């Protein structure tokens, strides 16, 4: 029995690291389609703003 | 191709909504025979609900069951299909006609081909031809197929026009267009008649985002939305009804007093057990609950072209809400329900005639009794 | 004299008068017509003056539909902004932008007194230099979120919550005591919610206390940027000649900004950011203004305040938040287990709550409530739920005073007597301080809870749970 | 088309089972992503366990596309689609690799290749 509770807590770790490093991947891919998407808004944005003002004239 | 038109009288396109003044409280119900919509989203003479989706989800369904399910009431329907493929026009028009449904219906069609300014104009003359019923006493309803069309042959128009552009070129009424157009439905006083006038604007999301501008536009001006979702849609919830987001400002108010004592219970368990869900050992009443929410996921679920008069309706909700469905499994939940009308077509009829004449519950002993009887002549699959 | 039309744009028309005789900006003009044959309809229509663009022209926007108008109609300058009835003849009726009754009880007569819309704020030198605490007579604003007088407050909730009961039950409190009117503004709203409203201050009795001032969804662009005006004008005249304590009710301030960009782009203005009106700021700044607290009396305003699509960073809300003080949330979660009103306690938040401003005392009672409903809400719900439950002592007295404590900040109304007996109550803010520090330290523990509930000050709970067995 | 009086009512409970399995096992790809697959309820796993098996058995060879791949291509009416699909959905073949089910035409063929496999 007392080996079968250092196995358990020893196994609980590991998933636990296995867990966290594929978190982290995730938010790495994610934070690249955010920029993308940053500078898409970005650009839209203004080109209506111009658009728009070349209008008038 | 049926011969010219006899008519006398003309309206303007353009005319003044009533005032505050010209108006009374909406206490009328509008029945559409959707069990998820008679229980949770009701919808009552004189109110604009709208109906927000996705392409794939079937909104005309909706609003072809509802305009079938007038057949009994006295209420004269309009059909505005704003750019549409004509094939899909005449399907309409042909499926309305089959049910017997053009005694009582008009249908204004403007197609794809055809140019802007038509397709513009279609919803106000729509709304021009209900208003001459609405003045004199009776009841109409107004069906938009989609709005999201005549704003981009708005926006269109006024490019052309060479009026400066707004967010993604839309012209800047772009809110007043709809809102102008929406609050010409009301529901009269005494004094001017009694009359009234519903609606049910259309509105298509791309990928299931509300946030966008039309959408956001048009969900400020209506009294509630019915939001169908594509994940629930594939889920087997086929009326793909998201209660979680439909909402109806004038709820409780358009229902009869039957259904108002019944369907709370039905609104607090499904939320509990849609709000509980997610964490999904448990506690020993946990589970019984999300059994609970279960059988109402089922239960809520109905066919196409299948209309329920109300009185069942009540009748199955509460046999539901009081536990008495925690005895037959899951599985087995709709065919109680097929089965279940079908033993009122011959027994408690006279409970059904009272519930449609006094609109209230009747001696819940016996409608105990009967549904005990029903469970003793049922086969547990 | 008199002037011709020029064009004709949708909302926005042009006229030209003769030289050395334009009128000044603001002014209101008048078209009133009637046809001359089959190929004409009758007119009668008000404008206000926008820009000068020279050469004897002006650019006006209009305050109803333009359709019907031609080319070589002639015009009539009135001489001055729009005005308005003030005083006594206001109370108990509804008024449209121009100030004219929509409901059919009569007219008000040419001989009366009438204000102008535009004006400019109150100076540096006649303003309050005091902080000062305006009494509602509530149990939660006044001790969690406290009101100011002249002060700007964000109601922030839709249906199901009740607000029109809020908003009586202020009228009511206010004009009471305080011997205070009222004035509503729908800006831009449904015209459905208008006449609910009106029938239930019919019904409560408050409407003779009451100005209304309706524009909304279905009229043009100019008529919905200038209403809340109407309502600001009618609302000073008694702060400025009765010396009167006044509350100013806004619909939806939102639409009041949205309105003005519609015309914008027409007017020959460049756009700045999120298609907006270059001008925002000043117009807000220029309204929001005008109401403040002079020596005389003041004016405090609750606005309803929509955000698209819960946008915070939207520039009209942006713009907006930067004027209010207070703010008060209304909550389904505490409505549905009987919690009126159903203010969240946890959510409002009010630049009052300081020691310099309401006392030591009170911000020390209201910190260990906030504190032990948070403690409340912490604990609660990843423990004692999902079978961890747990009976750890001083956790049993920490629940035990915090349901005791949620269940004291609900108040029996006096609007609310037509559907219930009880007459209602009007609680000072000493007497529900001194309530919830005795609730607080304990002496009252040995009490049900359901004693504490639709109730006014603390001794009459004790009489409650006299009745009650216990 | 996709109707029940229109195609069959066999066929329309198929195709509505197999949508549903497949946004069943779309929903559950982010838990498996960042935890795996050992923290699921045993009907959670089984309901991946066909997913995977029904998504490779979407695939098909063509005959036009012989010349890059080698295969010579199939054809398969609806009745053997309807009733291949029906016994993956029954469990029949739950025990099979799941690679033996890509690229092939009917379920007969889904048998001799796990034959050959050496199972
Ligand atoms: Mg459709």
């Amino acid at each position: 029995l007392l080996d079968a509770k250092a196995s358990e807590h020893a196994a609980r770790m590991t998933a636990m690291k296995n867990a966290t490093d594929n978190a982290n991947e995730l938010i790495r891919t994610l934070t690249l389609s955010y920029n993308r998407a940053r500078q898409a808004a970005i650009t839209q944005e203004i080109t209506e703003i111009v658009a728009g003002a070349n209008a008038l004239q | 191709g049926l011969g010219p038109v006899e008519t006398t009288e003309t309206r303007p396109i353009e005319s003044p909504a009533p005032g505050v003044m010209d108006r009374r409280s909406v206490h009328e119900p509008l029945q559409t025979g959707i069990k998820a919509i008679d229980a949770l989203v009701p919808i009552g003479r004189g109110q604009r609900e709208l109906i927000i989706g996705d392409r794939q989800t079937g909104k005309t369904s909706v609003a072809i069951d509802t305009i079938i399910n007038q057949k009994d009431q006295n209420m004269i329907s309009i059909y505005v299909a704003i750019g549409q493929k004509e094939s899909t026009v005449r399907t309409v028009v042909e499926t309305l006609r089959k049910h017997g449904a053009l005694d009582y219906t008009i249908v204004v069609t403007a197609s794809a081909s055809q140019p802007a300014p038509l397709l513009f104009l279609a919803p106000y003359a729509g709304v021009a031809m209900g208003e001459y019923f609405m003045y004199k006493g009776k009841h109409v309803l107004v069906v938009y197929d989609d709005l999201s069309k005549q704003a981009a042959a708005y926006r269109e128009l006024s490019l052309l026009l060479r009026r400066p552009p707004g967010r993604e070129a839309y012209p800047g009424d772009i809110f007043y267009l709809h809102s102008r157009l929406l609050e010409r439905a009301a529901k009269l006083s005494d004094a001017k008649g009694g009359g009234s006038l519903t609606a049910l604007p259309f509105v298509e999301t791309q990928a299931g985002d509300i946030s966008a501008y039309i959408p956001t536009n048009v969900i400020s001006i209506t009294d509630g939305q019915i939001f169908l979702q594509s994940d629930l849609f594939f889920s087997g919830v086929r009326p793909a009804i998201n209660a979680g987001l439909s909402v109806s400002r004038v709820g409780g108010a358009a229902q009869i007093k039957a259904m108002k004592k019944v369907a709370g219970t039905l609104r607090l368990d499904l939320a509990a057990y849609r709000e509980l869900e997610a964490f999904a050992d448990l506690d020993k009443a946990t589970q019984a609950k999300l059994a609970r929410g279960a059988r109402t996921v089922e239960v809520l679920k109905q066919d196409l072209h299948q209309p329920i008069p109300v009185e069942k309706q009540v009748l199955i909700i509460y046999a539901l809400t009081r536990g008495f469905l925690d005895d037959i499994p899951v599985e087995d939940v709709r065919r109680f329900e097929k089965e279940f009308y079908l033993f009122l077509d011959q027994n408690g009829q006279h409970l059904l005639e009272h519930i449609r004449t006094t609109k209230d519950l009747p001696n819940e002993d016996d409608l105990n009794k009967a549904i005990e009887a029903f469970k003793k002549t049922f086969v547990v699959s | 004299t008199r002037g011709r039309v020029i064009q004709v744009m949708g909302p926005v028309v042009d006229v030209k008068f003769e030289n050395g005789h334009l009128p000044a900006i603001y002014n209101a003009l008048k078209i009133q017509h009637k046809a001359r044959n089959e190929n004409e309809v009758d007119i009668d229509l008000t404008l206000e003056v926008a820009l000068h663009l020279g050469d004897d022209t002006v650019r006006t926007i209009a305050m109803a539909s333009t359709d019907g108008l031609i080319r070589g109609m002639e015009v009539i300058d009135t001489g001055a902004p729009i005005s308005v009835p003030v005083g006594e003849v206001t109370l108990g009726r509804v008024f449209n932008v121009l100030g004219e009754p929509i409901d059919l009880e009569g007219d008000i007569p040419a001989d009366a007194r009438r204000d102008p819309i535009h004006r400019p704020a109150p100076k540096f030198e006649e303003l309050a230099t005091e902080v000062e605490i305006l009494e509602t007579g509530i149990k939660v604003v006044d001790l969690l979120a406290p009101y100011i007088k002249g002060g700007k407050i964000g109601l922030f909730g839709g249906a199901g919550v009740g607000k029109t009961v809020l908003i009586q039950e202020l009228i009511h409190n206010i004009a009471q005591e305080h011997g205070g009117i009222s004035v509503f503004a729908g800006v831009g709203e449904r015209t459905r919610e208008g006449n609910d409203l009106y029938h239930e201050m019919k019904d409560s009795g408050v409407i003779s206390k009451t100005a209304m001032v309706f524009g909304q969804m279905n009229e043009p662009p100019g008529a919905r940027m200038r209403v809340a005006l109407t309502g600001l004008t009618m609302a000073e005249y008694f702060r400025d000649e009765q010396g009167q304590d006044v509350l100013l009710f806004i619909d939806n301030i939102f639409r009041f900004t949205q309105a003005g960009s519609e015309v914008s782009a027409l007017l020959g203005r460049m756009p700045s950011a999120v298609g907006y009106q270059p001008t925002l700021a000043t117009e807000m700044g220029q309204l929001q203004e005008r109401i403040t607290s002079t020596a005389k009396g003041s004016i405090t305003s609750i606005q309803a305040i929509y955000v698209p699509a819960d946008d915070y960073t939207d520039p009209a809300p942006a713009t907006t938040f930067s004027h209010l003080d207070a703010t008060t949330n209304l909550e389904r979660k505490l409505a549905e287990m009987g919690i009126y009103p159903a203010v969240d306690p946890l959510a409002s938040t009010s630049r009052a709550l300081a020691p310099e401003i309401v006392g030591e005392e009170h911000y020390q009672v209201a910190r260990k409530v906030q504190q032990t409903l948070q403690r409340y809400k912490e604990l609660q719900d990843i423990i004692a739920i999902l079978g961890m439950d747990e009976l750890s002592d001083e956790d049993k007295l920490v629940v035990h005073r915090a349901r005791r404590i949620q269940f004291f900040l609900s108040q029996n109304f006096h609007v609310a007597e037509q559907f219930t007996g009880q007459p209602g109550s009007y609680v000072p803010v000493k007497e529900t301080v001194r309530g919830f520090k005795e609730i607080l330290e304990g002496k009252y523990d040995h009490l049900p809870e359901d004693a504490f509930r639709l109730v006014g000050r603390i001794e009459e709970v004790v009489e409650k749970a006299k009745a009650m067995g216990v």
